[PDB]
């Protein structure tokens, strides 16, 4: 488990390297999603 | 017994309607103040958002969890952060709730005051419990969730009071009431044809001897006697809310003889 | 309240009366000068000569992008991209000098070209003030 | 954005003291406090109570500006009664109606059963 | 979007008053005005609250992830 890029129809976790096709590993879609920070975003609850 | 009286009219966990007699409008308005503004509360004041897959905005769900009422019974067990040593928060000056939920069911997954856990230590204060009122037992509903959606967060519940912000609110409405047959001349009735067919009869109306015609305007007439109803969120048990308010008024009061005298140290 | 200004209850707005969402999309593309001559998205860095933006590089991943999570603000770099001359030059994209955020959703595609193509969007609540319209 | 700080309400400030007691030029016997990090709560109430003090010839609070959590209360007094004392026993009188207050609503809630 | 955690004007917790709200409508057949009342929003700020409110958020659920 590495988690760089989701998709945006099939929502499969992609990880991809630069050079390696815009593309998704399933249903060839090129329509990608980038994972989110592994850092904790802290909000006020205000 | 003693100076200005209270007569109780009716009683619940979440309402206290009374008379206030024999003290100043502005003593009963002060207190009114007080109820609403400045008696502490516990709050959900920091959240930490871990992984959030919900239709809902990281902070739209932080907001709501500002909003969701926490017992603040033993809130003067509780420290302020401002004024306790540690860096950031402990378990002398804040309360730590986990909030984790998923998606397992086809259908819709809710998320509820219910579904928060208390991770921090209590010690032994009744402190920190998500208020549930309602008859299914599941408290205010944060969010709904679908299939994948997911939602982990951390939060640190403080102590404050509404002048910072109205999470901190330990009352609802307070009622509030005086002369219900304007015998002070205190209001300049509206009117079109005739401003008593107009102008609706309050409930206290029968709590009070109307004027009668033949009767001049009593000028030496004062206001005292306000029919009141406070109204606890549930932070709070209602007869807290008035007594806390009391006792919130008076250090407030206190405070500036204090203030007066280390002035006449120097 | 006076001429056309209005009261609004602090304690309501707190409750989040009229409290609103706020989205900007940012985007840009690998472009080809020539033939076999691209654009690349990366975090760069000082080397020989290029014209690099004053904002925080440090807020991108090795895609040359911000994570969706982070909260950005100021003249961060939220798009990282260098072009080359003949070592490279900044071409950077720096959120809105006047405006700040947090990351909502990034998006990476190709443009029908076939180059990368890229979308920033970043969230931010406005809570109604003393000179808000209403 | 160029919002104060909500605690800045309550809370006082590097060197900030709650009362700034500034002796009245204009009239005799009067003076002028200045709370601060206070509002209507606290000023229309020592206010009322002042007035019902005999020896007080003169009572008046104002919040100058709504941004500021701050009020000016001038008291003026008969000869030879301090108006500080006027305060000092004004703030005692209202305690000691509240303390009334508590243990009699305390006594009426405990007459409840609800 | 989703049923707010109290009324705007006097703060009473109307975040649990939903379902129960919902209910009252669909399973008892009540009319709005009664349905509010037994749920004791007495004031009509609180009313406006439930009475109003667009539960957006079961539209924004039907969409995918
Ligand atoms: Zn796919
Ligand atoms: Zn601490
Ligand atoms: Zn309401």
């Amino acid at each position: 488990a590495t988690l760089k890029y989701i998709c945006a129809e099939c929502s499969s976790k992609l990880s991809l390297s630069r050079t390696d096709a815009v593309r998704c590993k399933d249903c060839g879609h090129r329509i990608l999603l980038k994972a989110r920070t592994k850092r904790l975003v802290q909000f006020e609850a205000r | 017994e003693e100076g200005p009286q209270v007569k109780i009219r009716e009683a619940s966990k979440d309402n206290v309607d009374f008379i206030l007699s024999n003290v100043d409008l502005a003593m009963a308005n002060s207190l009114r103040r007080v109820m609403i503004a400045e008696i502490p509360t516990l709050a959900i004041d920091s959240v930490e958002v871990e992984t959030n897959t919900t239709v809902l905005a990281d902070e739209f769900i932080a907001h709501r969890l500002g909003l969701i009422p926490l017992q603040s019974m033993d809130i003067e067990q509780l420290e302020y952060s401002r004024d306790c040593f540690c860096e950031d928060h402990c378990d002398k000056c804040s309360v730590v709730l986990t909030l984790q939920a998923f998606g397992e069911s086809e259908s819709t997954t809710n998320v509820y005051s219910k579904d928060l856990v208390i991770v921090s230590n209590l010690m032994g204060r009744n402190i920190g419990h998500p208020i549930i009122q309602d008859k299914e037992g599941n408290g205010v509903l944060i969010c709904k969730l679908r299939k994948g959606q997911e939602l982990k967060l951390t939060c640190v519940a403080k102590k404050g009071i509404a002048k910072e912000h109205a999470k901190w609110g330990p009352a609802a409405a307070i009622e509030f009431e005086y002369d219900p047959w304007n015998k002070l001349k205190h209001t300049d009735y509206w009117y079109e044809q005739d401003s008593a067919k107009e102008w609706p009869q309050s409930k206290n109306c029968e709590y009070e001897d109307p004027p009668n015609e033949g009767d001049p305007f009593d000028y030496k007439a004062q206001a005292d006697t306000f029919y009141m109803n406070v109204e606890s969120v549930g932070s709070i048990p209602v007869d807290q809310v008035v007594v806390r308010g009391i006792d919130t008024l008076q250090k407030k009061v206190a405070s500036i003889l204090l203030a007066l005298t280390q002035m006449d140290q120097d | 309240n006076q001429e056309d200004s209005m009261i609004m209850n602090q304690s309501s707005i707190d409750r989040g009366l009229f409290r609103s969402l706020f989205f900007r999309s940012y985007m840009d593309q690998e472009k080809k000068y020539g033939m076999s001559i691209t654009e690349t998205f990366e975090k760069p860095q000082r080397t020989n000569t290029l014209r690099m933006k004053h904002g925080t590089y440090d807020k991108l991943d090795d895609d040359g992008l911000i994570a969706p999570g982070v909260r950005v603000s100021g003249e961060d770099v939220i798009i990282g991209k260098t072009t080359p001359i003949s070592s490279k030059r900044d071409a950077s994209t720096p959120l809105r000098s006047t405006e700040n955020g947090i990351v909502d959703q990034v998006l990476v595609t190709t443009n029908q070209d076939g180059l990368k193509f890229v979308k920033v969007r970043v969230r931010t609540t406005k809570i109604p003030q003393i000179g808000d319209k209403f | 954005m160029n919002a104060p700080d909500r605690f800045e309400l309550f809370l006082l400030g590097e060197g900030e003291s709650k009362l700034k007691i500034d002796p009245d030029t204009k009239a005799p016997n009067a003076v002028v406090i200045t709370f601060e990090k206070e509002d209507h709560t606290l000023g229309n109430l020592i206010r009322a109570e002042l007035l019902n003090d005999r020896k007080v010839l003169f009572a008046a609070y104002k919040v100058e500006h709504p941004f500021f959590a701050r009020f000016k209360l001038r008291i003026q007094t008969t000869e030879g009664y301090d108006p500080k004392d006027a305060l000092k026993n004004a703030c005692n009188s209202i305690i000691n109606k509240l303390g009334a207050l508590k243990t009699n609503f305390e006594t009426e809630w405990n007459l409840q059963t609800l | 979007m989703i049923v707010p955690v109290r009324c705007f004007s006097c703060g009473k917790v109307v975040g649990d008053k939903w379902e129960s709200y919902l209910n009252l409508l669909q399973e008892d057949e009540l009319d709005e005005g009664t349905a509010l009342s037994r749920l004791g929003l007495k004031r009509y700020c609180c009313r406006r609250m439930i009475l109003t409110h667009v539960d957006l958020i079961e539209k924004f659920l039907r969409y995918n992830p």
